[PDB]
């Protein structure tokens, strides 16, 4: 909380790269050393519309942010706190610059995302979140709009304004954040005051609803009315489609139906996940031995990949368009490009909000008579 | 200039760029100006030497 | 010695190559050939060579054989540089006219005469409009005069510079013919816009910003003033349009001069390298470079006996641009002139090879080399590959001149200081920042109090006795004044507005000090100034462009005056926002810049100044009586209209016996009673009828067009509708826009608004206007009136009422949420598509894909041909302006973005197959296949009749507008199915399609 005057003559502000509610990112340099970064002005008077309550508060809620994050720092997988300047009316936050935009525009110029990306980020985002865990710190805000990305392909959690310590035999009773990313047991918290509270779940139950909409392109629970959306979340009968996840693995769907589970003591724990054989891999070891059913085993399995590769190899079909005439969803390419097409058409109405979403552009039902029948 | 010595050569230039000094008349501008169109003394000895 | 041997060799070869011809009495060179005439480019640009050598003998001549040569070279330059300025000064009488409007006929003709200086044609057979020339003019004159030689005697050629100066200050924002005096890209000449022109003239004003013409002998009265914002509007176009040299020209290598010796004007050296790669890999040849694509100057075809090409330019000027070794030689000065000598040397072995010999085996430098008319066909398969030959005049002085300027300098005998005294070369030396300082003042004692009893101390208008403060306006009547001359009849600086660079600093006026309150604050001309956002606004823009530039010396200072308005309701507080403003510039952090408060006595002695030397002294009566018994604004706007209408444009009411009341004093007197209740539902009526004009509209609607935009003005549809391609003056555009809105008045000004709300829009955030190629303020107004009433669920009266009342604030906060972007859902953003016809970025490549492999594109009836592929290219305008067209004969905005949806779906189908189709495709007739597949998908599940609906005039359902595109029952599925159906039933029974 040092005098402006040291961030006047230190750093000497750029052009905006972002704006926000009521805070804008702006570019700045650093005189002795010439390093960029970025910092974030936070205008605590709110540009004078704000009663001194809200202007008291904004301040307690900052500097709690700031002495939260003093201690995670460390980790090379989050943001870098590198100064911070305080006056009566501006907070100067300053961290590391990215580069690029995060997860959200990535995501609608790809509309989907393949495995290979995904087991990193997923792995990474699993190693933060245990790191987290056992510093006993909560965040309740994964949303993939908080997850940023270098020109490698890094990703470092950073947006902790709802993150707060954990006293050990407490249960936090406050709801907060987007609804479609709310677990049941916060909205159970909601309607009944005698539940107990909550804890780590609402974090698995997030890192599995991102996990959802990253792979299939479209969040798992999602209606045009909130009522609804929130029974079709208590319920927790997430379903599959037919011909959308026909190429994809069985271990993956495993892990997906792991990740979501009602039931909170059955949700799996970062430390449970990261032993999945998904993310099985091997460097060098030759301490292997067995019984000669082992050795008869290994030489089965070799032979039948070598037979099964060649007809997976034949299994694949012509163009038809014949088939294209009756029906061009069916295929891969046909589906992949129709969908691009479309998102690269009607690409600027997908922003932040329940409003709008990406599942408001996909249309899997069936448009008929059986749209009279809605709810209750 | 040394911190709070800086006042009293701040005060002369002022008056030095005002145009009298004490009763002297004072002109100002760039070098260049000045030595373009001015008789300038030769030294040609050293090349004989 | 060896310099002297040199020397003189090179004295020899400037005598035997340009001096042979200097043609004296007049002094000005024959324009080569056997032509006898004389241009100002060319006569301008044939002495830099002798004045180098000129300066190179005064250094080292230390003898009077030497001396005497320098004498004789300055003398000829003072003579050609006089002979040239009698033809300025005998034509006053146009550079008068040309001061107010802007026209060709006006115009300074560009080819003067040998002996007795007269004309040689008229106003309507040749291209009399070069901005460039005269630039370049000054430039030199300002060059010349600082090096320390007079050109200058009289002090009537000091008002006839001034005059001159006002003559081409409006260069940004007036289109010119050209350097080449050929138009635009293709013939019959019309006037428009390019970056050289602009780029030389922004140097010219810079250079006599202070610099007397009078010398080190000078006066209280030798100076040239200038201003700065025209020069800091000059960057800015020059710098939006710097890749491009035009609208019509991809690239022209003209270019170059602007980047490079001469008038060095550019920024952000980033483009300047770009700018480099992109000419050397565009226009880069065997022995030269092209001006620029597709001009068929000195062709084995085309007639050279006509002009006024015919439209036939399909191929016959493609890949046979002749040369232009004229842009080489310019390379080896731009890299000899900075650090680079590696290139030097490239540069000269390229040229040298390319050198002919004359006469006495001297350097010769040839114009350009022309294709054999037979070795043609080669060359279209095999660019760049068959030779050439010489062909045209050369004895081009220009280039000849600049090589030898450019061998001079790279030899060593002068050093690149000395060719600019005025060290033009650090134009890329960034600078950091600036500190800007503000004062407070209080109108009243009340308001000084109000201001002290939360914490501000600030003055009143009183108790500075010594300074006052005055409006810009009387400023502008004050500068009105400049270079004034009735001998001559010469009317001084016309009036104009003035931008905040201008009153920020001091001013000096018979021993006084006077400060100049920032133009927006004006509540006398619009009512924009009545909202306390837009004036938080406007200081925040408004101090960022200050600490942006300043490239004046000294800090800045800006009054911001507190005025009575700026109270509450009750009178007895200042605006919760004024208050915030106040406290966020204390504290030294305010928008985007540090603002330091205090009191004018300590700005006083840190602040710039400039002293001012020119001000210096040598039955009716039944109405009018039910007007004046009667109350309500309503009723006293309608009454007042209908007399101002009828009988009262300037006509006395008689309504007070005693003073003779006016309809105009009064209508101007009701703006006091209307401003205090804050009512805008008759402001902008009374507006109308006084018809009050927002000052800088040209500003903002050239600052629209450098964009490479089309305006429109009116509602749909035509003949009334109009189209600004190009930039007009003030008066015609007022003349425009109100024909355009005709007798609805209120469309003027809302119109105005509008533009003027893109006009701070488009600099802030020029991200939003992509997606787009043509507005419509009409359609615009449609769609914020639709909007407003599906808002509100009212009628379109309801809706206009609720629209026309709101605060500007609103007006400027819809526009951005419409801007944005952000059954009933699917089929209301289908509309608003199709109203604003958000086609997509590589729309226009992927039709043109597509028409190069078909015979058109029918659309009810009109059809697209195929032949436009090969007449005109994707880049260009008019491709995306009949593909508009021809997509814009449907009135319904659902039935254009199902056409764009379906003409998509054939681009990305087209891919996939291999084959010509060799017919038309009718689009409509692939929706309604796809409309009944749909339909009767949806019988055969078993829907109801009542879902299945049709549209009184459409044949198509509403639950098609209302399906999503996507999916696995989207409309793209459906549209698919119908275009493959459509391109097998013209298809030779295979289709044959693999990817």
């Amino acid at each position: 909380s040092h005098s402006a005057q040291d961030f006047y003559e230190n750093y000497e502000p750029k052009e905006i790269l972002g704006r926000g509610v009521s805070s804008v990112v702006r570019r700045c340099i650093h005189k002795p050393t010439s390093q960029e970064y970025a910092v974030k002005v936070i205008d605590v008077t709110g540009g004078g519309s704000f009663s001194p309550e809200e202007v008291r508060e904004l301040r307690e809620a900052t500097l709690k942010e700031v002495d939260i994050l003093r201690k995670v720092s460390g980790h090379p997988n989050i943001i870098q706190l590198k100064d911070t300047y305080e006056t009566n009316t501006f907070f100067f936050l300053v961290f590391d610059l990215m580069k690029r935009g995060e997860l959200f525009d990535y995501l609608t110029e790809k509309v989907t995302l393949s495995e290979k990306e995904t087991r990193k980020i997923m792995r990474a985002l699993l190693e933060v979140i245990c790191t987290l865990h056992k510093l006993n710190i909560v965040h309740r805000d994964l949303k993939p709009e908080n997850i940023l990305l270098d020109d490698n392909m890094n990703i470092k959690l950073t947006d902790f304004g709802f993150s707060c310590q954990l006293e050990p035999g407490e249960r936090l009773r406050e709801v907060c954040g987007t609804p479609s990313y709310l677990a049941p047991e916060i909205i159970e918290c909601s309607m009944n005051e005698d539940h107990p509270g909550y804890g780590k779940e609402v974090d698995m139950w997030s890192t599995g609803v991102i996990m959802y909409t990253l792979l299939a392109g479209s969040p798992p629970f999602w209606h045009r009315k909130q009522m609804l959306m929130l029974r079709m979340i208590m319920s927790g009968n997430y379903q599959f489609g037919s011909p959308e996840w026909d190429d994809y693995s069985d271990t993956v769907k495993d892990l997906v139906s792991r990740f979501l589970v009602v039931q909170p003591q059955n949700r799996y724990t970062a430390e449970e996940a990261l032993a999945h054989p998904f993310f099985q891999q091997y460097l060098v070891e030759e301490v292997r031995h067995f019984s000669p059913r082992g050795k008869f085993k290994v030489i089965a399995l070799t032979v039948l990949a070598s037979v099964r590769i060649y007809y997976q190899y034949r299994r694949v079909k012509p163009v038809t368009r014949e088939i294209v005439i009756r029906d061009p969803y069916a295929l891969r390419p046909l589906r992949r490009l129709i969908d691009a097409y479309a998102f690269r058409i009607y690409g600027h109405w997908v922003k932040k909000g329940q409003q709008q979403n990406r599942a408001a552009l996909f249309e899997n039902t069936p448009k008929a008579v059986l749209l009279s029948l809605a709810e209750e | 200039i040394r911190g709070s010595r800086f006042n009293p050569i701040l005060d002369m230039l002022a008056a030095l760029k005002k145009g009298i000094i004490g009763g002297v008349k004072v002109h100002v501008d760039r070098l260049q100006t000045l030595i373009s169109g001015a008789v300038v003394e030769q030294l040609d000895f050293l090349r004989i030497s | 010695s060896n310099s002297g041997v040199r020397l003189d060799g090179y004295a020899r070869l400037v005598q035997q190559t340009i001096l042979c011809h200097q043609n004296p009495v007049t002094g000005l060179l024959p324009a080569s050939y056997d032509q006898k005439d004389a241009w100002v480019r060319d006569n301008v640009y044939s002495i830099l060579a002798v004045w180098g050598l000129g300066l190179a003998y005064r250094k080292n001549a230390d003898r009077d054989e030497d001396k005497a040569k320098a004498y004789e070279l300055e003398q000829s330059v003072v003579k050609l540089m006089r002979g040239l300025l009698h033809c300025m000064i005998r034509q006053v009488d146009k550079v008068e006219s040309f001061k107010y409007s802007q026209s060709t006929k006006d115009s300074l003709h560009a080819k003067y005469n040998t002996k007795t200086c007269a004309t040689v044609v008229g106003d309507d057979q040749w291209g009399h409009l070069q901005l460039d020339a005269t630039s370049v003019y000054l430039l030199f004159l300002a060059q010349m005069t600082a090096s320390g030689l007079h050109i200058i005697h009289s002090l009537d050629e000091v008002n006839f510079i001034q005059n001159l100066v006002f003559y081409i200050e409006a260069a940004y924002k007036t289109a010119d013919f050209g350097i080449w005096e050929r138009g635009d890209k293709t013939n019959q000449g019309i006037s428009e816009l390019n970056a050289s022109s602009v780029g030389m003239a922004k140097a010219a004003l810079e250079a006599l910003d202070e610099l007397d013409l009078f010398g080190v002998k000078g006066g209280p009265q030798s100076v040239i003033h200038v201003l700065a914002d025209e020069v800091q509007h000059c960057q800015s176009i020059l710098n939006s349009l710097l890749p491009r040299a035009s609208t019509s020209k991809e690239v022209d290598a003209s270019l170059l001069s602007v980047v490079s010796f001469p008038a060095f004007a550019v920024e952000d050296s980033q483009l300047v390298e770009l700018t480099k790669q992109e000419i050397i890999t565009k226009l880069q040849g065997r022995y030269g470079c092209c001006r620029f694509l597709r001009d068929g100057y000195k062709t084995p075809k085309e007639d050279p006996n006509r002009l006024y090409y015919e439209p036939a330019e399909l191929k016959l000027f493609e890949n046979i641009e002749c040369e232009w070794p004229l842009f080489w030689t310019y390379f080896i000065l731009d890299g000899v002139f900075s650090g680079n000598a590696e290139q030097v040397q490239e540069y000269k072995e390229a040229l040298e090879a390319v050198l002919i010999k004359g006469k006495n085996g001297v350097p010769l430098l040839p114009e350009l080399y022309s294709v054999p008319p037979d070795r043609v066909d080669e060359e279209y398969q095999n660019p760049h590959t068959v030779d050439r030959v010489p062909m045209g005049k050369l004895p081009h002085m220009w280039g000849q001149s600049l090589y030898i300027l450019g061998s001079l300098m790279a030899e060593g005998f002068l050093a690149p200081g000395e060719i600019d005294p005025l060290n033009r070369r650090f134009s890329t030396v960034p600078k950091p920042d600036v500190v800007v300082q503000v004062s407070i003042l209080a109108e009243t004692e009340e308001i000084k109090t109000i201001l002290k009893d939360k914490g501000i101390y600030v003055e009143t208008i009183a108790e500075v006795y010594p300074i006052r403060v005055q409006p810009a306006r009387i400023l502008s009547h004050i500068y009105s004044s400049l270079g004034c001359n009735n001998r001559m009849k010469l009317s001084g600086r016309p009036y104009r507005h003035m931008g905040v660079l201008g009153t920020s600093k001091l001013y000096d006026i018979r021993k006084t000090i006077f400060t100049f309150t920032p133009q927006f604050i004006d509540q006398q001309q619009f009512y924009l100034a009545l909202d306390n956002k837009m004036i938080v606004e406007m200081l925040r823009t408004d101090l960022s462009y200050l600490c942006s530039r300043w490239r004046m010396t000294g800090q800045p200072t800006i009054t911001f005056p507190i005025s009575h308005s700026m109270l509450d309701e009750d009178g007895t507080s200042l605006n919760s926002s004024i208050l915030a403003a106040l406290r966020k510039m204390q504290d030294g952090y305010f928008g985007g810049a540090r603002v330091q408060t205090g009191k004018l006595s300590e700005f006083l002695t840190t602040s710039c100044c400039t002293h001012l030397s020119f001000m210096d002294p040598g039955d009716f009566k039944a109405l009018v009586l039910q007007l004046k018994e009667t109350s309500s604004l309503q009723e006293q706007a309608d009454i007042l209209y209908m007399l101002y209408t009828m009988k009262g444009p300037d006509w006395n009411t008689e309504l007070y016996n005693e003073r003779s009341a006016t309809v105009r004093e009064l209508l101007t007197e009701l703006y006091g009673k209307v401003g205090e209740i804050r009512h805008w539902g008759l402001i902008r009526y009374i507006s109308g009828i006084l018809r009050k004009k927002v000052e800088a509209l040209d500003e903002a609607c050239t600052d629209l067009l450098s964009h490479q935009k089309h305006l429109t003005v009116g509602l749909p549809p035509e003949p009334r509708e109009k189209t600004i391609s190009a930039p007009l003056p003030y008066e015609a555009l007022t003349q425009l826009i109100d024909e355009a809105s005709e007798g609805d008045m209120s469309i003027s000004i809302l119109t105005q608004e509008i533009m003027v709300y893109l006009a701070m829009y488009m600099r802030t955030q020029p991200g939003l206007f992509a997606e787009m190629f043509r507005l419509r303020i009409g359609l615009i107004i449609q769609v914020m009136a639709t909007e407003l009433a599906h808002s509100l669920r009212c009628s379109a009266e309801e809706a206009t009422e609720g629209l026309m009342n709101l605060s500007p604030s609103a007006m400027k906060n819809l526009l951005h949420h419409i801007l944005s972007g952000k059954q009933g859902q699917w089929q209301r953003r289908r509309r608003l598509d199709g109203a604003l016809n958000r086609v997509p970025v590589g729309f226009y490549q992927k039709v043109w894909k597509v028409l190069q492999k078909c015979h058109g594109l029918s659309v009810e009836g009109f059809v697209l041909p195929s032949s436009t592929t090969r007449e005109m290219t994707p880049g260009e305008i008019k491709f995306s302006v009949h593909v508009e067209s021809v997509l814009n004969r449907v009135p319904q905005p659902e039935y254009r973005q199902l056409l764009v949806e379906a003409i998509l779906v054939l681009t990305m189908l087209a891919d996939i197959e291999i084959h010509s189709i060799g017919s038309i495709i009718a689009v409509e007739k692939i929706v309604h296949i796809a409309n009944d597949l749909f339909l009767q998908e949806q019988k055969t599940l078993g829907a109801d009749d009542t879902m299945l609906a049709k549209d009184p005039a459409s044949g198509i359902c509403t639950l098609l507008y209302d399906s999503a595109p996507s999916g696995r029952f989207g409309t793209m599925t459906y549209l698919s199915k119908a275009a493959a159906t459509y391109v097998q039933e013209f298809l030779p029974h295979s289709i044959c399609a693999m990817q």
